[PDB]
């Protein structure tokens, strides 16, 4: 039993989206189909109800004439349509399998990101972060800045089987997201070899490479 | 609506140590559901029916409760159970969840190991000067940060991001990073970096001069 949603959105304030919520391995129709809100990774907020095998549809007060659930009983899919967006809307969606009463949502898809805003989609920044102290270990870093939207990955590639890395999350300045993300390797290993962060961009399609270099 | 108020909003615990969080209803109502949710993931059916465990979570944990009182309880914990709880309840329309419980994991304090970067000069070339200071694997979260230039501080135009608690050594660490133009960090020479955490009164500091 498992929901899978379609992948994140980038739209334009006023405009609307359709998000899916593809169901298997059960019978879909015999099951109801939730729809949550979470904002920012705080508080859930419930947004609807719908019944596959009927069609009918409960929606929260709040959600009246923002959110329309409909269902494809051919495809065992179910859908969300939101409108009049605003950047209040920018959030992660929810579809949760209702497993019946005394049983609450006992199923969830892995959740689709909205992001509401006018900014245009561009590719990140990067910029090596080394050292110009003589300790232990040695810590390095790259810096994301300049892109949108959200999310990148950075992944560190180095010659040492040990690798603290940390990821900062991404903070919104200018209109434009930045990130930075830290590695921690021992001193013998850096710069006798190579380390590298690879930032990947998927929204832009684009992957870039900085090869951390002494001062 | 009914609302759902939970206790602690955040939490900390050691390992083997018992854990209890609360989830109160405005009004009367006949049970509840528990969800977990861990960074970057979605929410999973913990405990539903007040009392009945979902399949695959272990036997520490247990729930409890009645009328408007409800409570989550966890025998020994462990680093698996570091996540948020919330409650959730639809004895009437709309259904309403908590605002959550974020429980984290206790662990010995730790101070910040520290580093200052400055900015690259392929940033310099772009018409911009970023210096990165990361205050790195320190308990608990909270801690300060201030930036000084050859000893005059410097508030704002500083960014700073905390991680979530480290998933190995259970310990967080934050950036911090003062962004200027070219020219702005072309007059003056040295960039401090100071940070004071609860382990010691006196601050970590490093720092460096631009040539
Ligand atoms: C007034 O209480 C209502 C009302 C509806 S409704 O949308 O059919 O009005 C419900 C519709 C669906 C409910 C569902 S499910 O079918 O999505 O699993 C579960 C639960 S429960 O809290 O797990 O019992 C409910 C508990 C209480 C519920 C409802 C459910």
């Amino acid at each position: 039993f498992q929901l899978l949603e379609s992948g994140p959105e980038l739209v334009k304030p006023g405009a609307s989206v359709k998000i899916s919520c593809k169901a298997s391995g059960y019978s879909f129709t015999d099951y109801n189909m939730n729809w949550v809100k979470q904002s920012n990774g705080k508080s859930l907020e419930w947004i609807g109800v719908i019944n596959p095998n009927s069609g009918t549809t409960n929606y929260n007060q709040k959600f009246k004439d923002k959110a329309t659930l409909t269902v494809d009983q051919s495809s065992s899919t179910a859908y969300m349509q939101l409108n009049s967006l605003t950047s209040e809307d920018s959030a992660v969606y929810y579809c949760a399998r209702g497993g019946g009463f005394r049983r609450g949502f006992d199923s969830w898809g892995q959740g689709t990101t909205v992001t509401v805003s006018s900014a245009k989609t561009t590719p990140p920044s990067v910029y090596p972060l080394a050292p110009v102290a003589q300790t232990n270990s040695v810590t390095l870093g790259c810096l994301v800045k300049g892109y949108f939207p959200e999310p990148v990955t950075v992944t560190w590639n180095s010659g040492s089987l040990s690798s603290g890395v940390h990821t900062f999350p991404a903070v919104l300045q200018s209109d434009l997201y930045t990130l930075s993300s830290s590695v921690t390797v021992p001193s013998s290993t850096w710069p006798s070899q190579s380390v590298t962060c690879n930032v990947a961009h998927p929204a832009s399609s684009t992957a870039v490479d900085k090869k951390i270099e002494p001062n | 609506q009914l609302v759902l108020t939970q206790s602690p909003a955040i939490m900390s615990a050691s390992p083997g140590e018992k854990v209890t969080m609360t989830c109160s209803a405005s009004s009367s109502v006949s049970y509840v559901h528990w969800y977990q949710q861990k960074s970057g993931t979605s929410p999973k059916r913990w405990i539903y029916d007040t009392s009945k465990l979902a399949s695959g979570v272990p036997a520490r944990f247990s729930g409890s409760g009645s009328g408007t009182s409800y409570s989550l309880t966890i025998s020994s914990m462990e680093a698996e159970d570091a996540a948020t709880y919330y409650c959730h309840q639809w004895r009437t329309n709309p259904p309403t969840f908590g605002a959550g419980t974020k429980l984290e994991i206790k662990r010995a304090d730790a101070a910040p190991t520290v580093s200052i970067f400055p900015p690259s000069s392929e940033q310099l070339t772009s018409g911009g000067a970023s210096v990165v200071c990361f205050l790195n694997n320190f308990y608990p979260k909270d801690i300060n940060v201030k930036w000084k230039i050859d000893g005059s501080e410097r508030q704002n135009g500083v960014l700073n991001s905390w991680t979530d608690q480290d998933s190995k050594d259970s310990t967080y660490s934050m950036s911090s990073t003062l962004t200027l133009t070219k020219d702005e960090y072309e007059r003056h020479n040295s960039y401090t970096c100071e940070a004071t955490h609860k382990t010691s009164t006196s601050p970590i500091v490093k720092s460096f001069n631009r040539n």
